[PDB]
């Protein structure tokens, strides 16, 4: 198996090799795509929490949509030329349940050295542009929003390594899952929650405390309240209203 | 970057270890 392995290897450096000089282009561009989304949020927030704000004031002291829509063709003209940016790309780099076929056809045929060498570990690097682009415009609290249930990533994994067997403590597969959520989509809900979020929408308040718990009571192993990422997440979140009095 | 260097080692990790699992078959 190691000679069809080699065969297989050498077939995936030069597969990889298209894939990484493409890349060599495209890595700066997708901290260029990021910060553009973020900017984008950031000229949202700095023009809506100073005029919503004077219309939350008057009307506070009562009882005491154009730029969104202006805003969303942007945000989906940054969001499909980030997939146009890797539109040039085959589609076995970025379909997850193609990569994932790959690696269990891995593992189903070296399962020791699969496990012993952590080759498991290779698979949040790969993803991580990937994760990066699919979650790039990505805010579950808007109202055309996709849920995190309706993506490759969590899809594909949401049941991977979940075996049969007694879960090791170093099972790569029982590994992966705590690995890509809490370290990859904890940091990535963080940037999201503290540059993206708009705090003053009642709607999405109202889906900010259901998805916090959602994710936590689907993950109660990973995301608990000892975790130190989701702890992170959780200040970020009172910190993040914290900011928007301040601006 | 990271994958130019690592999936490129496996190869050449791959032919060590054939010479490798040769001299272990060999002393076994």
């Amino acid at each position: 198996g190691i000679g069809e392995r080699y065969k297989f290897l050498q077939e995936m450096r030069g597969y990889v090799q298209d894939l990484l000089e493409c890349f060599s282009e495209k890595v700066p561009l997708i901290n260029e795509l990021e910060s553009a989304i973020h900017q984008l949020y950031k000229q949202r927030a700095s023009r809506l929490v100073q005029r919503r704000q004077d219309d939350i004031k008057d009307e506070s002291s009562e009882f005491s949509s154009t730029d969104i829509t202006n805003f969303n063709l942007e945000k989906d003209r940054i969001s499909k030329e980030s997939g146009k940016v890797f539109e040039d790309v085959l589609e076995s780099f970025y379909s997850i349940d193609c990569i994932k076929s790959q690696f269990e056809a891995w593992r189903s045929k070296y399962y020791t050295s699969y496990k012993d060498a952590y080759i498991g570990l290779c698979l949040p690097k790969l993803f991580n542009p990937l994760i990066r682009l699919q979650l790039l415009t990505w805010t579950p609290l808007e109202a055309k929003c996709r849920d995190f249930e309706n993506m490759l990533w969590f899809e594909s994994l949401l049941f991977y390594g979940c075996e049969e067997r007694e879960q090791e403590k170093d099972d790569v597969d029982v590994a992966l899952l705590p690995t890509i959520v809490e370290k990859v989509i904890l940091p990535k809900l963080t940037v999201i929650a503290e540059n993206m979020w708009d705090p003053f929408s009642t709607t999405q308040t109202s889906r900010m405390v259901g998805i916090t718990l959602k994710l936590i009571n689907g993950y109660p192993s990973v995301v608990n309240a000892e975790n130190k990422n989701t702890q992170v997440y959780l200040k970020a979140l009172l910190l993040r209203m914290r900011r928007t009095l301040d601006d | 970057p990271e994958l130019e260097h690592n999936l490129q080692l496996l190869i050449d990790l791959t032919e060590q270890e054939i010479i490798q699992n040769d001299r272990q078959l060999q002393y076994e």
